């Protein structure tokens, strides 16, 4: 009887931790969607900088 | 015969073993998400800062 | 009659509970594996961002001088 | 004892219900992390691409300065 009650208690605790984890992974997903957008921005800006610098290199030459 | 009682006990044994591992996994997963969340926050900020710096220099180069 | 039926029902219940617990474990182990892989990818991202910070410092000073020279 | 086996059965049903919820949570977590893998891939690729262009860009500003001097 006590072993089964202990098992139930552990499972209930683990459900709580996993509900917490689900909330956390949602926060992680939101953050990743934002970072993907910004990393896209970064790639575009990096390319733009490369091109602009090249244009000045040719200008100075 | 005690076959069903013995199987109930044995199944509970196995459920207890797996449950122990599930709890450890849930705890470890939580810690890892905590750690990565702070890392992601920093990545986001750094990415933004770089993007701004790049636009600034691109604009400056345009005028040269 | 009812005792035997109830015990049989208990056996069936514990069998399902074990089956689900094993499914949960597979899922959880895969999740940790994936989080570990993604951690490694994010490490690569972190290194690249650090490098770009250094390169932007160099770029700032080169651009500054270029403006001075024009 | 019919009452006693019936009581234990009720405990076991409760266990089964809780495990069902727990398994659903582990399953959902796996799915969400699989989904998030897509984001991580793109981020890694874009940041890597960005770094290489920045390096090229700095190279250009170096040569530009060399000439302007």
């Amino acid at each position: 009887g006590s072993r089964t009650a202990e098992l139930q208690a552990e499972i209930d605790d683990t459900v709580g931790i996993m509900r917490d984890n689900i909330n956390k992974v949602a926060e992680r997903g939101e953050r990743l969607t934002s970072i993907e957008d910004k990393a896209d921005n970064l790639a575009v800006s990096a390319q733009g900088f490369k091109r602009g610098a090249n244009r000045v290199r040719k200008a100075m030459w | 015969g005690s076959e069903m009682e013995l199987e109930i006990d044995r199944n509970l044994d196995q459920i207890q073993q797996v449950s122990n591992r599930l709890k450890k996994m849930a705890l470890t997963t939580g810690k890892e998400l905590d750690s990565q969340q702070k890392r992601l926050n920093n990545i986001e900020e750094s990415t933004d800062d770089l993007d701004i710096n790049l636009h600034m220099n691109t604009n400056r180069l345009a005028g040269i | 009659g009812s005792i035997k039926f109830t015990k049989q029902s208990s056996v069936a219940s514990t069998r399902n509970t074990l089956k689900m617990a094993q499914d949960a474990e597979r899922a959880g182990m895969n999740t940790l594996g994936m989080l570990g892989h993604q951690s490694e990818q994010l490490n690569n991202v972190e290194g690249n961002l650090d490098l770009m910070k250094v390169q932007n410092k160099v770029a700032d000073e080169k651009v500054a001088e270029l403006k001075k020279l024009q | 004892a019919l009452a006693e086996v019936q009581a234990r059965h009720q405990e076991l049903l409760k266990l089964e219900k809780s495990m069902a919820e727990l398994t659903q949570l582990f399953n959902d977590m796996e799915e969400l992390v699989i989904e998030q893998q897509e984001n991580v891939d793109v981020i890694d690729k874009n940041v890597e691409d960005a770094q290489l262009d920045v390096e090229q860009g700095v190279g250009h500003t170096d040569k530009a300065v060399k000439s302007a001097r």
